[PDB]
This record gives structure tokens, C-alpha cells and sequence, in this order.
RNA sequence: ACCUUACCUGGCCUUGACAUGCUGAGAACUUUCCAGAGAUGGAUUGGUGCCUUCGGGAACUCAGACACAGGUGCUGCAUGGCUGUCGUCAGCUCGUGUCGUGAGAUGUUGGGUUAAGUCCCGUAACGAGCGCAACCCUUGUCCUUAGUUACCAGCACCUCGGGUGGGCACUCUAAGGAGACUGCCGGUGACAAACCGGAGGAAGGUGGGGAUGACGUCAAGUCAUCAUGGCCCUUACGGCCAGGGCUACACACGUGCUACAAUGGUCGGUACAAAGGGUUGCCAAGCCGCGAGGUGGAGCUAAUCCCAUAAAACCGAUCGUAGUCCGGAUCGCAGUCUGCAACUCGACUGCGUGAAGUCGGAAUCGCUAGUAAUCGUGAAUCAGAAUGUCACGGUGAAUACGUU
């Protein structure tokens, strides 16, 4: 029974992520629940455009982090541990406990 | 505006009288958004007036609200050269809003306890006539009369 | 048995169950009236209960989570129409008609650069 | 009026990040820094190789480097000791052991940041703007390239009076978001000053 | 006013100066230019020469002022006035 | 945004970082109630002989690029216009423009 | 407040705070000391270091000479880049053809209609481009996927707390999708575009809001963010340090906050939100203080712990319109917190005094529906310093005959 936590700020690659990992978990025979969205993390930000006096030009600007959660039941096969480069590739984290 | 597209909003939500035109006179004394406080003030010189008149406040309200709507009003146009004021009968639905307005203004403004017993007092003055606000509606009437000779 | 409905007004949800009973109407374990203190949330409340003149024969079981008062009203009120429009499907140009069933849609208007509220403006003078 | 950044406006919806990775308030100023430092580097060093899109990926404790070019054999020569080289110098802007990919493209001629710089080049020759930028679009526009429009501004020829001049071929729509404008700018520091240019470049309407 | 963790406050150059200027008597003023010092009772009688920002500004110091600061008496705007 | 400021500026960043913590021993034995007075009197002299440009209050982080003081988001290292040019040419990962 | 900082006073440096080329000597470190407001200078235990073709080299500290380094110095009327504005108004043009000796004009005019150069039909014009609309974000309805730290319909346990077993029901979270396209009906209309009502529908006529700013104008703003052609200083117009000023004050102007009270001021108990920040951080419990606060340390790398108890609203008691149980400036005394240091020149706390202020002339401003009005909450900058900026919710109006 182990956890794991996916965190992207990028929606797509979160969700190929989760979907690569569910498949490879679930091909060995170990169980899987289904994944948890946890709610984003949005960061605004407003800025001024112009190099002097104009206070009302301004941009926002948004970081968004996407969070997702998964679960096993059953632990016999452990092969995602040795596949860390194929679970991030660029911009996913994935933390694990409970191994 | 220049499109005449505007919609009109039904708003009618008496809680337990159950009077539209009740509902208008909340809409028209509520102040700053508070509804509640509306309600207690209409509700409290509504009760005075109920334990003063023997007749039911529903009525005595209607008869002051009918003894206080106006039937002319004199308005202000441009002629190109001089100031002339020219009399037009109201339409249907605006002396109901211009006797609620007259009516709250001068009960704003009595100087005794609170509002209830404002209120109360001005419908029992509107009911057949002493009340300032019928006064005012008597010399806005008398201004259009004597206005009369531009009419069209 | 019973029948759920769910109603949403200004930020404000309520999930209602309706069954068989004597309206004990309970409010997120609290009676009726131990919620809504002087003010029109009773009334309005039922309003689709009393035009069906059921007021009784549906015990009501609600819970409501998020915005203000008049909001929650909303929302039971809404919801309890779903509720009831889920059990007798043939009312449905009754409450058309009475104006509950179509959801409020009006929001908190936002915040816009360059001005203090969502369309108030600063004074701007002419000089 | 001003117009927004066309590259700017379509990040996420069809335009990517040049520098994709993540990180956490811990280091996300170090990762940034270090990849604004490693991209003026190398641009500043193989400014003569025709380079044009560096893209930064880090996986845990590393970094890949993919780097955009017409001439590869100039950073691969002889068996490109000249990206051990590079390695070297790369490993102290950021700690992380360096990794990198050298990418040809093909159709130089359709990149916006090549295109400027040529335009940029050939004007600090002294070669008047107007054959330039007619010869720039001609051979854009014999090869696809739906649409492109070139502007250049400054104290064109040697006038003391500033002015602006551009020329459109095809359809560039800038307000549409489905569209993928490539968009660049350079500079030409010339005897009387700076002379600026920029490029647009319509290849077509991304549907799916 | 400063939390009571910390009743005075010299630096240390002031300290050592005027330290000694408590054996010997009062002899000469101090030219001082740390306008944040804390006099404290037992320098009543000294003449100090504060820095004004131009030049110092020489006071005496009695019993009745020894709960204030050395600046506060040496004011640096002139304001001759507007007529 | 001179290069005398910025390395001045670098000067203060060095000397606070070169302590880093016998201000927190100092600070420790001041803020502790139960030291004495000859435990704290002594304390003070030490803070007070210490240089003075070596406390945070006196560090004013300004753009690593540039050095501009104002318009500082600590959230990046970069001033107020240079976070502009980076989210549109793309270099800042993760930065959209937002409506909501 | 120091710094920031660019100004003044005073004190101190001339290859210099920084980079490259030359030569020479050596570890930076740590030496816990003295003179001075301080830059700075002088003694200063200890180790000479790493790899060697073991010759020397790297990098560090210092010294000397030039080529220099340096400037928030001038020119925005020499410039790039960036921005305001007309204006989110519906306009602005080109190719070929045609008309005119020409500058030019047609297209782009007419009759309708639309928010729209939007669309229809006519028509020496036929086409095209930049604009409008659409593609993007958010909200409003529903379906599937999924149930942790989230939820609790049903069973049970129950110390009556989703507290636990458990559930995939619901809400909720976030991904993928359906839905609204004048689609259908009646009337009008050149039987065209389109217009006025109706059904269904959660939403009906670009549903609501945001991003998106055409050709150009104002020699509009910026050389002080940055870059940059010139011109300018080299013992200073470049550097270092300590104090003072930008927070001064006979007056005038712009933008806000608090009020002038009874649709209220206090007192007691009581109800419901959204959004967000946190490991050089949040900083709970108990306890100690009237208080601002102090010890203490849990938990949290955060749907879990903290910031942190929303207020206005409702009820009950009181004040009775009095410059007042209104209003809070000013002022006196003593405190608390951070910071090396709250005098010039911070914010809050306790006691007391308690002002102008009775709704405000000429003139003038914002706003068409979750809008105006009113009540609270969060973030950035930041050791501390918001009546300012940005953002989030609670309650919730009146009015539009019409275009002179
Ligand atoms: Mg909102
Ligand atoms: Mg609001
Ligand atoms: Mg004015
Ligand atoms: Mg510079
Ligand atoms: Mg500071
Ligand atoms: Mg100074
Ligand atoms: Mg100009
Ligand atoms: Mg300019
Ligand atoms: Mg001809
Ligand atoms: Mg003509
Ligand atoms: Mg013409
Ligand atoms: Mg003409
Ligand atoms: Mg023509
Ligand atoms: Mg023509
Ligand atoms: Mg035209
Ligand atoms: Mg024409
Ligand atoms: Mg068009
Ligand atoms: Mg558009
Ligand atoms: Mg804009
Ligand atoms: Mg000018
Ligand atoms: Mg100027
Ligand atoms: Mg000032
Ligand atoms: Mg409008």
C-alpha cells in the first residue's frame, strides 16, 4: 500500500503521466484506485506595462499547479521504482511514500 | 436610452401581507441594502396605524396612497430663447412611484421618536389630506394650473 | 424510497431529500425556524411546497453548505422544487409557469483594472 | 495603438515554453536565472552559427539542452569537440552535469528569428532596406508561407529623422488565436544609431 | 519609545569618552555626532557639542532633561519664517 | 542601477551572509528573559561593536539583471519590465496571461 | 528612520567598488586588540597550501604603469524597445478593369437590416487584405471517469465527535464531453436579409464578464529599467563613510477616509461566505499580563496544521435627539513589538482631556442589475510601516416618456 502524488504546472503532461502509470501499475497485476485531483494552486500576478507614469496599463499574468493522487492495493511487483525517466520526462514531480 | 430595449424586472416578494404595492414602498424606503430593517420600520407603522384606526391599514394605506397621486405635473422646456414650463397629465404607472417617493421624503423628516410613528402619522394625514405631501401636491397641481396657457 | 434534488443560488448549494412523513423539515440538523431569524427565508422557502398545498406530506431532510442566508434560501428552494418535480412529472408547466424551476444564473460581478468597485470610477476632473 | 505580443498571447494554446521544467519557490529564481544566463551565453558566443530556438529541459538534478540551428557542422566539427568544449563551459552556470542536442531545421528561410537577423545583418552593411526586405519576402514567399510581413524602423539610409516602413505579403491575421504567428525582433547598431526590425511569419491554420 | 529590555543606549566610542570624563571633572566639551545616545544621570554637568548637520551645537545638561535624547534638543531646520 | 550600486549592494549580501549567526547567538541571549544583566550588558557591546552593515535591515534586494530597486517580485529574481519580456518570449515556465 | 539615495554638510581615496592585457611577493581563512562618529590604519596565536615534465601552474591577497574602468551627466526634436490617447469607434486600403488632360474618382454609392464595411438584393465594376464576428479564459445545466487529506444517503459500533468500521448515494474537487445554432410555431417583410411574440428550454436571440486595440494622430511619455548615435568630467560630473533632507509651511489645487447620528451609539448571548499564504515559514495548547504582548512547543513541505473568531444581519436591555452614551482630531502621562538604533521620522496599547462638525454656494462626479449603496476578508512590496493598489465574498435598490 503505497502513495503517490503527481505535481505539473501543465495540465497534459500530468494526465499522461497518470495514465502512464496506471497502465504500467495495473499490467503487472498490482492493484490501483483511481486518481484524485486536488484542487490547483493558482498565482496572480499584475504588473505595470510601462516604463514610466501610466498606472492603468497593466497585465495579469497566472502560474497554475495541478496536483494529482493514486493509491495501490496489493504490492507483488515494484518496476515504476527503476522507471523514473519514464515517469518525469521534463516537468512532472512524483513523490511516493508508504513503500 | 435610444434603443428602447430595456426590460422590466417583476419584483413581488411580500412576505406575509401579500400586497404588491407594499412591495414598492420596501423596495422605495429600503436605504443602503437593508431589507430588514425596511421591514421592521413599514411593519411597526403599519401596526400603528392598525391599534390607532379601526379600519383595516390595508385600506387607510390605499386611501392615502389614492389622496396623495398626482394627475398633472409641470416640466421644463427648451424653447430656444426663453424658460417655459408646460403641464402633462402623468402617465399610469408614475404617480404611484411619484406618491410613494413624496410620501417617504417628508416622512423622513418629521423630527419625533422613529419612523414608525413617521409613517404612521403621514398615512393617517394622507388618508384624508392634512399631510404636508398632499400640501406639496397641491402646489404642484396649482403650478400647472396657473401654467395653463402653453397646455398643448 | 424517498427522492433527492439539489439546489444552487449565488454560491450557495443544498442537497434536499423528500420522503414519505409529516414535514418535520430539518435544517443542517436544525429545525426551520431555528435558522432563518426574522426575515423572509420561511416563506419564500416554501413557497413550492404551499403551491402544491403539500406541505405536510413530504418530510424534508436538507443540508446546506456556502453563501448567505438569502442565498441558502435560494438554493432549498430550488432544490425542494427539484426534489418534488422528481416525484410528480406532470407539474413541471406548473412550476414554468410559477417561475422555480430555472436556475438563477446572476453572479458576483468582478473586479476590473482602473476602477475601484466591478463599474464605479474615480471623480475625473476636467483640469 | 500597441499591439501584444503575438507569441506572448498564444502560449498554451498553441505556442510552447521555450524553458519547460518544474520547481518550487526553493530554487525556481536559481532555475530561472540560470536559464536566462545560459541562453544570452550561448547566444552570445555562437551568434556567428545561425542559431534560433534553445529549448531547456530539466529532469531531477539535470539539464538537456536542445539547440536550433541551420549550419550543425559548425558546432559538430571533427567529431565536435567543440560540444565538449561547450559542456564545459555550460557545467559552472548551473551545477547539474549538461546535456546537448544539436537540431537542424529545415527552410531556414521560413524562421522569423533568421529572417531578422539577416535583415539586421545586411542593413549594417549599408544596403538599403528596401531591396532587403523585398528579397526577404520573395524567398519566404516562394516556399509555402501563407503569409509574411516585415517592418523596420529607425533613421533608415542616414537621415536625421526616424521613420517606419513595412511590407505584407499573403495574410497575416493577428487578432485569430488559431493561427501560429512566428514573430521576432532584432536590432542594427549602425554608425548613426539603432535600427530595429521585425518579422511575421502566417504558416497556417492549426485545426484539431 | 525603545521596550525596557534595553534601558540606555551610547556607542561605545561616546561611552569611553565621557566614561572618563566622570573621574575628572567637567574640562572641556564633546563634540559628538551620535544625535541616538541616551544621556543617563550620572553625566549631568557636561557641555556636548551635537551635530546639527553643518555645525555642533553645544548644551548643557541638567536633572530635569536626562530622560531624552541627545538630538532632540539640536534642530536641524531653520524656518526664518515665510515674511 | 549603477555598477557601483549593484557591487556595493553585493557588499552588504557578503558581509550578512559571512556572520549569518552570531546575531542569532546575540539576539538569543538578549530576548532570553532569565540571563541577567551582566550576561545581557556585555551581549550589547558585542552587537553594538559589531560592523553595522552586516543585518538584514540593511540589505535592499534589487533585478539580478539590472539592479533596479523598485518593482521587485521575489517570486522570481527579476524587476518589474524584465518579467514581461521573459513571459513573452516564453522563457518563464508556466506563466500565462489570465482573464478568469 | 540607516540602506534604498540619485541632494546637502563634513571627513577620506586616484588604474579606483568592477572587468582585460604586464611584473613582483605571498592562502583566502582565522587571529576576537587598539586609534577614529567611519571609511581607514597599525599589532595579529595557527597552516603554508592543491597537482606536478615536481621545473611550474590555477585561483585567491597586495603592491606598481599605461592602455582604461566609471557617470541616475546633456540631447525622447538623432534613435530601438516599451506605453498613453482618439477608441473597442467601425473604419482603413490594395491588384486588375473603367472614367477624368490632370490632382483624382469608382469599388467603399442606393433601398432595407444589424452592435458591426453584419447581411440581402440592386449596381463599371470584379476580387483581395488589415479590421468586425469566430477560435481562447471564467460562470450558469447535464453525463462519464475518480474517491484522499474530500463527502456522509444506508447498516453497524458508538465515549454520541464522520469519532470508527464502511459506502460509492450525494455534495465537492478536475479532466473529458453534450447543450443554444433563429433550432420549431404564428405574424410582418421586396414572399430576400431581417424584424415582433410563443412553445420547449437551466439558459434565446453575439446568455453574463475578461483577454484581444486596424491604417494612423498628438516631433505625446520615457536617455532614470534597459540598449543606443553624438557631446561632456578624469585629483572627479568617478568612488568610501557619519550625520541631515526628500515626512519643512503665511497659502492654493487633485484624489480618499472618518463624521455631523434614533433606517443609529453601547451591552449579552447567538447565524451563514468566497479567495489566498506558509520549512531562513506559519507559529497553535496550557500558563502569565487590562491590553498591545511574553514563555512554551505541537502539527504542517500543506483539501490534513496554522494564519483565523468574518462583518453587516436577528433577538433581548439601555440611551431620547442633547454638540448628546454622536463625532473623533489635538494633547498629557505610562507602555508593547521589530529593528544595531522609533528625537528629526513607525505602527499599535492603557488612563484622561476632549475640538471642528446641525448634510455643505457657484460649480461638479459615478452608475442600467448581483449594477449603484453598504459590510467585512486576502495577497503583493516588506525586519517594522496602507485611509493607497490588486483581488474575494455577505445584504441588496430606484429609474429609462423619449432624442428637442
Ligand atoms: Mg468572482
Ligand atoms: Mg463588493
Ligand atoms: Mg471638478
Ligand atoms: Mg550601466
Ligand atoms: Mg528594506
Ligand atoms: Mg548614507
Ligand atoms: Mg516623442
Ligand atoms: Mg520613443
Ligand atoms: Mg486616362
Ligand atoms: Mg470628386
Ligand atoms: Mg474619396
Ligand atoms: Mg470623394
Ligand atoms: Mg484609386
Ligand atoms: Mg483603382
Ligand atoms: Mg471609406
Ligand atoms: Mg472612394
Ligand atoms: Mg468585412
Ligand atoms: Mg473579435
Ligand atoms: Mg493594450
Ligand atoms: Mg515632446
Ligand atoms: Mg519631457
Ligand atoms: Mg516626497
Ligand atoms: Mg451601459
Amino acid at each position: 500500500q503505497i502513495r503517490i502524488r503527481l505535481k505539473a504546472f501543465d495540465h497534459r503532461l500530468i494526465d499522461q503521466s497518470t495514465q502512464e502509470i496506471v497502465e504500467t501499475a495495473k499490467r503487472t497485476g498490482a492493484q490501483v484506485r483511481g486518481p484524485i485531483p486536488l484542487p490547483t494552486r493558482k498565482e496572480r500576478f499584475t504588473v505595470l506595462i510601462s516604463p514610466h507614469v501610466n498606472k492603468d496599463a497593466r497585465d495579469q499574468y497566472e502560474i497554475r499547479t495541478h496536483k494529482r493522487v493514486l493509491d495501490i492495493v496489493q504490492p507483488t511487483d515494484k518496476t515504476v521504482d527503476a522507471l523514473m525517466k519514464l515517469d518525469l520526462a521534463a516537468g512532472v514531480e512524483v513523490q511516493i511514500s508508504l513503500g | 436610452p435610444r434603443r428602447r430595449v430595456a426590460a422590466k424586472r417583476e419584483v413581488l416578494a411580500d412576505p406575509k401581507y401579500g400586497s404588491q404595492i407594499l412591495a414598492k414602498f420596501m423596495n422605495h424606503v429600503m436605504e443602503s441594502g437593508k431589507k430588514a430593517v425596511a421591514e421592521r420600520i413599514v411593519y411597526g407603522a403599519l401596526d400603528k396605524v392598525k391599534e390607532r384606526g379601526k379600519a383595516d391599514p390595508l385600506e387607510t394605506f390605499e386611501k392615502a396612497l389614492d389622496a396623495i397621486a398626482p394627475l398633472v405635473e409641470v416640466k421644463s422646456r427648451r424653447v430656444g430663447g426663453a424658460t417655459y414650463q408646460v403641464p402633462v397629465e402623468v402617465r399610469p404607472s408614475r404617480r404611484n412611484a411619484l406618491a410613494m417617493r413624496w410620501l417617504v421624503d417628508f416622512a423622513r423628516k418629521r423630527g419625533e421618536k422613529s419612523m414608525a410613528l413617521r409613517l404612521a402619522g403621514e398615512l393617517l394625514d394622507a388618508a384624508e389630506g392634512k399631510g404636508a405631501a398632499v400640501k406639496k401636491r397641491e402646489d404642484v397641481h396649482r403650478m400647472a394650473e396657473a401654467n395653463k396657457a402653453f397646455s398643448h | 424510497t424517498q427522492n433527492y434534488g439539489t439546489g444552487r443560488r449565488k454560491t450557495a448549494t443544498a442537497r434536499v431529500f423528500l420522503r414519505p412523513g409529516t414535514g418535520k423539515i430539518s435544517i443542517n440538523n436544525r429545525g426551520l425556524d431555528q435558522f432563518f431569524g426574522r426575515e423572509t427565508a420561511r416563506m419564500v422557502v416554501r413557497q413550492p411546497l404551499e403551491l402544491t398545498e403539500t406541505v405536510e406530506k413530504f418530510d424534508i431532510f436538507v443540508t446546506v453548505v456556502g453563501g448567505g442566508v438569502s442565498g441558502q434560501a435560494g438554493a432549498i428552494r430550488h432544490g425542494i422544487t427539484r426534489a418534488l418535480i422528481e416525484y410528480d412529472e406532470t407539474l413541471r408547466s406548473s412550476l414554468r409557469k410559477a417561475g422555480y424551476v430555472t436556475r438563477d444564473a446572476r453572479e458576483v460581478e468582478r473586479k476590473k483594472v482602473g476602477l475601484r468597485k466591478a463599474r464605479k470610477r474615480p471623480q475625473y476632473s476636467k483640469r | 495603438g500597441q499591439k501584444v505580443h503575438p507569441n506572448g498571447i498564444r502560449l498554451g494554446i498553441v505556442k510552447e515554453h521555450t524553458s519547460v521544467w518544474y520547481a518550487d519557490r526553493k530554487n525556481y529564481a536559481d532555475y530561472l536565472f540560470a536559464d536566462l544566463k545560459v541562453r544570452e551565453y550561448l547566444q552570445d558566443k555562437l551568434k556567428s552559427a545561425s542559431v534560433s530556438r534553445i529549448d531547456i529541459h530539466r529532469p531531477a538534478q539535470t539539464a538537456r539542452i536542445t539547440i536550433h540551428t541551420a549550419r550543425p557542422g559548425i558546432v559538430i566539427g571533427k567529431k565536435g569537440e567543440d560540444v565538449e568544449k561547450l559542456r564545459q563551459d555550460l557545467t559552472k552556470q548551473m551545477g547539474v552535469p549538461v546535456h546537448i542536442n544539436i537540431e537542424e531545421i529545415r527552410k531556414p528561410e521560413l524562421d522569423a528569428m533568421l529572417v531578422a537577423q539577416s535583415v539586421a545583418q545586411q542593413l549594417e552593411r549599408r544596403v538599403m532596406f528596401r531591396r532587403a526586405m523585398k528579397r526577404a519576402v520573395q524567398n519566404a514567399m516562394r516556399i509555402g508561407a501563407k503569409g509574411i510581413k516585415i517592418q523596420v524602423s529607425g533613421r533608415l539610409g542616414g537621415a536625421e529623422i526616424a521613420r517606419t516602413e513595412w511590407y505584407r505579403e499573403g495574410r497575416v491575421p493577428l487578432h485569430t488565436l488559431r493561427a501560429d504567428i512566428d514573430y521576432a525582433t532584432y536590432e542594427a547598431h549602425t554608425t548613426y544609431g539603432v535600427i530595429g526590425v521585425k518579422v511575421w511569419i502566417f504558416k497556417g491554420e492549426v485545426i484539431g | 519609545p525603545r521596550s525596557l529590555k534595553k534601558g540606555p543606549f551610547i556607542d561605545l566610542h561616546l561611552l569611553k569618552k565621557v566614561e572618563v570624563a566622570v573621574e575628572k571633572n567637567d574640562r572641556k566639551p564633546i563634540k559628538t555626532w551620535s544625535r541616538r545616545s541616551m544621556i543617563l544621570p550620572h553625566m549631568v554637568g557636561l557641555t556636548i557639542a551635537v551635530h546639527n548637520g553643518r555645525q555642533h551645537v553645544p548644551v548643557l545638561v541638567n536633572e530635569d532633561m536626562v530622560g531624552h535624547k541627545l538630538g532632540e534638543f539640536a534642530a536641524t531646520r531653520t524656518y526664518r519664517g515665510h515674511a | 542601477a549603477k555598477e557601483s550600486m549593484k557591487n556595493r549592494e553585493l557588499k552588504r549580501q557578503l558581509t550578512v551572509a559571512k556572520y549569518a549567526k552570531k546575531r542569532a547567538e546575540l539576539k538569543a541571549i538578549i530576548a532570553n528573559p532569565n540571563s541577567s544583566a551582566e550576561e545581557r550588558w556585555n551581549a550589547q557591546v558585542a552587537l553594538q561593536k559589531q560592523p553595522r552593515d552586516a543585518s538584514a535591515s540593511r540589505l535592499r534586494n534589487r533585478c539580478r539583471l539590472t539592479g533596479r530597486p523598485h518593482g521587485f517580485y521575489r517570486k522570481f529574481g527579476l524587476s518589474r519590465n524584465k518579467l514581461r519580456e521573459a513571459a513573452m518570449r516564453g522563457d518563464v515556465p508556466g506563466l500565462v496571461k489570465a482573464s478568469w
